[PDB]
RNA sequence: CCUGUCAAACUCCAAACUUACAGACGCCGUUUGACGCGGGGAUUCCGGUGCGCGGGGUA
RNA sequence: AGUGCAAGAGCAAAAGAUAGCUUGACAGUGUUCUUCCCAACGAGGAACGCUGACGCGAAAGCGUGGUCUAGCGAACCAAUU
RNA sequence: UUAGGCGGCCACAGCGGUGGGGUUGCCUCCCGUACCCAUCCCGAACACGGAAGAUAAGCCCACCAGCGUUCCGGGGAGUACUGGAGUGCGCGAGCCUCUGGGAAACCCGGUUCGCCGCCACC
């Protein structure tokens, strides 16, 4: 299971891209979304591979993400251990986590928005001319590569 | 295109590689088709009737029922719904 | 005319006689240079390779031949080399030579598409390269630049 | 192995080749059954333009009908080798052709599962020579 | 053979035993095919059907288990050929099939042929044939009688041993009898 | 036999890709009625530019 | 090779060649595709049927002109069935 | 299938070549023209009738790879070309990097001298 991110704007992105982003639940930039490693969800992630920032992230980042900004499917509410304990089969952020990762579940199926609308880079990323092979924040991520990002924008 | 002919554009897919040349296997032009099976369109270059037209190589109908020895497929054109008439020679089944 | 007109490969391949008519003759007169009634049975193989693709009109072409085959007289009419120019100038050229109506172009010319790196000429010989120098001289009067390459020769 | 490896005649026919006839009155009795017209094909200048035009006549003679025939056919020639077809055929003389074959040539002039006579099975020159020359006279 | 762009005819049409056209335009009728063969001592009749990896043989008769039902005579002939037309044919009904269609394989539609004659045969069994009367023979040469009136010229038999020596046209309507009523395989 | 080259109107080969249909996931629709149908009212049929692919042309 | 004619495409127990017979180059009316991709638009054109009458074949069957893509013309008025 | 008949795929099956096989199930070559039927001329063919002889053809069986064809290994080649991205390079033609695809010729070594269906049958 994969960390998406919107690193880029739809202004001049090809429609067929911007749909994909789409049907994948980011609308704005800096949007993430978390989604399983299928040959499906694969194909869509690489046609989007260059206006985004991907990789599987650490069970504790998912968990400052998830803590921080997690959403019910409607409404304010903060998604912290009770919250989630009161609402979803796990008893805790940390057990929602493991379960994301593991792709056992989806933020939908728990009564949360599939969003996780994060914060600019708190520092900025890397640039989104390139790719990380070469500096830049668009591509595939490292899980520590992931993370930094992640946890940059909490 | 400089003419609008039927068979305009068609020197391709309208001609046999070598090999697969001449009178092809009747068994083929034989195959019965029940209405409500997918049937993939495509020419044989061999054989010159129960043809349709060239556009149309490539789509895959429903065929509803028939017209002669011919078979009456129902496809859809870009957005338009059409009814094409060809016989089995031209015909297979999907899947 | 100008190389300018006619050097880069950006039109389709036009090289069908039997839909063309009207093409002028090559000027080159020979491919086979020096022995060739010998064959290949030299120690020394220099070549002239091209570095950039290009298109290299048949008036370039024999004067780039002439111009350092007339050289490899250096070792005589009859002398022990043997040169070869493998590219023959099949690319049809036009000219628009009415404004800018009706002007697909009237044959004036063909020219031999080189793409970078091929060797556009080969050169046997003996230790003996007066050929390196034939070949300073023959990249003088084509388009691109060239590298001079040498194969069978560790005689250095 | 032998008597269905051994020569034997298959027709012989006797046709004249003229250029426009009364002639098939003597292949008539020269061999004993009705002639056949031949037209020719192409338009020349041999004032012969005409496709489909009477130019000569053949009788294919089978069995007794052509022994019968070169019983005397063969007399009046001489020549032999070189003469002499890559099959075992050979033609003298008007004309006078002799094709000749082993046993199975049904297997390749059939209309059913026909096919063509292996070369082992073929008739050479040599094997031909001596078949005939063995019935009646001299070879080269 | 030659190269890469060399066509190669169908494996049965190298053989010469399938005339493509003619399947073609017999498979039309969507009707069973009743393929009529004949061999130099015997004479073969199928009731044949279409199929997925090939064609289904549901009845067929073969001239020499016609002996099986008392036949003492040669195979390869017109009584011969209608019999074995016949007793395929009644297999045939057996089977559940009512119809189909004349294939002659490579041979000739000669008239009073034998191929005819299998069709006649098949037809008076029960089976309900496209055809035409007088293409067939007349009934006598089907008898077998051409050949016993061929052996009044005798001075010599005109069988080696076998049965006779005058022949039996009257053999041939035994066994169509024999055929037209009960008894086994039929 | 050996040796030197080509193809928009060549092909023994042959992609990426584009495309018909089906299933799966995805997204969407069943109080925001999609898909689709019928009808009223238009505007519009001088376009341009970047990129990729082009055809023509020295450009 | 040949298959009337451009160019491209089909064809070998044939779609070509020869022979013989025959006039389906038939009347009537349709279905569909095309003309006009998608997506409305006439004439025209084609593919595929039916009804009726025939031709040839043992028969399945083939013949809705020429192997396929060009060879085509509205209202009004006249003549004709 | 100790030899057959109808096929499907239509060369992995084509081309060439070697070996083996028949008082019988057989298939053929073969023998023979009174008949049905036949040749613009020939019982060659077609058609009919038949067993004196034969396994030489055909055919069936077993095999060979020299050509043609199919597929596979390793090499060519992740080369050529390419869908998406770039304030990367280049005077420019054009190139490069990242991401998702990915070839052709040719060479060397294997494979391929058909496979499968229904029927009939010491
Ligand atoms: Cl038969
Ligand atoms: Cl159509
Ligand atoms: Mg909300
Ligand atoms: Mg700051
Ligand atoms: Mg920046
Ligand atoms: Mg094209
Ligand atoms: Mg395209
Ligand atoms: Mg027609
Ligand atoms: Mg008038
Ligand atoms: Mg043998
Ligand atoms: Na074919
Ligand atoms: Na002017
Ligand atoms: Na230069
Ligand atoms: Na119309
Ligand atoms: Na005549
Ligand atoms: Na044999």
């Amino acid at each position: 299971m994969h960390a998406l991110v919107q690193l880029r704007g739809e202004v001049n992105m090809h429609t067929d891209i911007q749909d994909t982003l789409e049907m994948l639940n980011i609308h704005h930039v800096n949007h993430c979304t978390l989604v399983p490693e299928t040959d499906a969800y694969r194909g869509m992630v690489a046609k989007v591979n260059d206006f985004v920032a991907f990789g599987e992230p650490s069970q504790e980042t998912l968990e400052t993400v998830l803590a921080t900004r997690a959403e019910p499917l409607e409404g304010d509410a903060d998604v912290d251990d009770e919250w989630v304990a009161e609402h979803t089969d796990y008893d805790d952020i940390s057990g929602l986590a493991f379960a994301l990762l593991s792709e056992e579940t989806t933020l939908r199926e728990q009564g949360l928005s599939p969003t996780l609308r994060l914060h600019p880079p708190r520092g900025g990323h890397d640039g989104v001319k390139h790719p990380v092979k070469e500096g830049g924040q668009l591509g595939k991520h490292d899980t520590e590569g992931i993370d930094d990002l992640l946890e940059a924008m909490r | 295109p400089s003419s609008n002919g039927p068979l305009e554009g068609t020197r391709g897919k309208l001609k046999n590689k070598p090999r697969d040349r001449g009178t092809s296997p009747p068994q083929r032009a034989v195959e019965e088709f029940d209405d409500g099976e997918k049937v993939h369109l495509k020419i044989d270059p061999s054989v010159p009737n129960g043809r349709f037209h060239p556009r149309f190589d490539g789509q895959t109908g429903t065929v509803e029922g028939k017209q002669g020895d011919a078979y009456k497929v129902d496809i859809v054109d870009g957005g338009k719904e059409k009814t094409i008439i060809v016989t089995a020679a031209h015909l297979r089944r999907q899947e | 005319k100008p190389g300018a007109m006619y050097r880069n490969s950006s039109k389709p391949a036009y090289t069908r006689r039997e839909y063309i008519s009207g093409i002028p003759g090559k000027k080159i007169a020979q491919f086979d240079m020096g022995n060739n009634g010998a064959g290949p049975t030299y120690p020394a193989q220099v070549e002239l390779v091209v570095e950039k693709p290009v298109q290299i009109r048949h008036n370039a072409l024999e004067a780039a031949r002439v111009a350092a085959n007339r050289y490899v007289q250096n070792s005589g009419a009859a002398a022990n080399y043997k040169f070869r120019i493998r590219k023959f100038p099949f690319h049809v050229i036009r000219e628009n030579k009415d404004g800018m109506r009706a002007p697909f172009g009237k044959p004036v010319g063909t020219a031999a598409r080189v793409h970078g790196a091929n060797h556009i000429f080969i050169a046997w010989v003996n230790p003996d390269p007066n050929v390196e120098e034939a070949w300073r001289r023959a990249k003088m009067k084509v388009t691109p630049t060239i590298n001079i390459d040498s194969s069978p020769a560790g005689n250095a | 192995f032998h008597e269905m490896r051994e020569p034997r005649i298959e027709k012989v026919v006797v046709h004249m080749g003229i250029g426009h006839a009364n002639a098939e009155d003597i292949l008539g009795e020269i061999t004993g059954q009705m002639p056949v017209r031949t037209k020719a094909k192409r338009t020349v200048g041999e004032f012969d333009i005409r496709e489909g035009d009477p130019i000569g006549a053949k009788v294919t003679l089978r069995d007794e009908m052509a022994e019968e025939f070169l019983q005397t056919a063969l007399p009046l020639a001489e020549l032999a080798t070189s003469q002499f077809d890559d099959t075992g055929n050979f033609s003298f003389g008007l004309d006078v052709t002799v094709n000749l074959v082993r046993p199975g040539y049904r297997v390749a002039k059939r209309d059913k599962a026909s096919r063509s006579i292996p070369t082992k099975h073929r008739l050479n020159p040599a094997d031909a020579v001596a078949f005939i020359e063995s019935t009646y006279d001299v070879e080269v | 053979a030659t190269g890469p762009r060399y066509k190669v005819p169908m494996r049965r049409r190298r053989e010469a035993r399938t005339d493509y056209h003619q399947r073609l335009r017999l498979l039309k009728s969507g009707k069973p095919r009743l393929v009529a063969r004949k061999s130099n001592k015997h004479v073969r009749a199928q009731l044949v059907t279409l199929g997925p990896n090939g064609d289904d043989t549901l009845a067929s008769a073969h001239s020499s288990d016609l002996a099986e039902y008392g036949w003492e005579a040669p195979t390869g002939n017109m009584p011969s050929a209608y019999l074995t037309g016949l007793l395929a044919g009644l297999r045939a009904q057996e089977a559940g099939v009512e119809e189909a269609v004349l294939d002659i394989g490579l041979n000739s539609p000669t008239p009073g042929s034998k191929v005819f004659a299998i069709q006649e045969g098949a037809i008076d069994a029960g089976l309900d044939i496209p055809h035409n009367d007088d293409v067939l023979a007349d009934w006598q040469r089907t008898r077998g009688a051409h050949i016993a009136e061929y052996d009044e010229q005798l001075e010599e038999p005109l069988y080696s041993g076998d049965f006779d020596a005058a022949d039996l046209p009257e053999h041939f309507d035994e066994l169509r009898e024999t055929l037209l009523d009960g008894d086994i395989e039929l």
